[PDB]
C-alpha cells in the first residue's frame, strides 16, 4: 500500500 | 454512464495515480461534485496540465 | 544570456536541483549541446508537457 512520490536526485 | 472528462466538469485536483492497467491513471476530483473518477494521464495532460503538475510537485522527494 | 532568454527550444529536462533555494530545472535544448538551468515554475508556464515528461518518468511507488 505504498504512496506514489516523484523521486528526484540533485545535480552534481 | 459518462465518466471522468466526459461528465463535462471542471477537473479540481488530482487525489490518485495509479498504472496498474499498463497506462497512468490520475483519480480526479471534479469541481463542485462528491463524485471522483479516473482519467488518463495523457488526456489530463492536455487538458489542465498544471492540475497535473501541481500533484506532482507536492510529492518530490530526493 | 541564460536559460529561456537563449531563445532555443526547450527539448527535455536533464536534472534538477534546489540549491538556489527554489527548484531549477536542466534544461538542454534542441540544437544546442550546452544545457543550463531554469526556474521550475517558468518551464511550468513556458512548457509543461516537458516538465510533465520528465515528472512522468519519476513517478515512484
Amino acid at each position: 500500500h505504498k504512496i506514489p512520490y516523484v523521486r528526484l536526485e540533485r545535480l552534481k | 454512464k459518462p465518466r471522468g472528462f466526459a461528465r463535462g466538469l471542471d477537473p479540481e485536483r488530482i487525489i490518485g495515480a495509479t498504472d496498474s492497467s499498463g497506462e497512468l491513471m490520475f483519480l480526479m476530483k471534479w469541481k463542485d461534485s462528491d463524485e471522483a473518477d479516473l482519467v488518463l494521464a495523457k488526456e489530463a495532460n492536455m487538458k489542465c496540465p498544471q492540475i497535473v503538475i501541481a500533484f506532482y510537485e507536492e510529492r518530490l522527494t530526493w
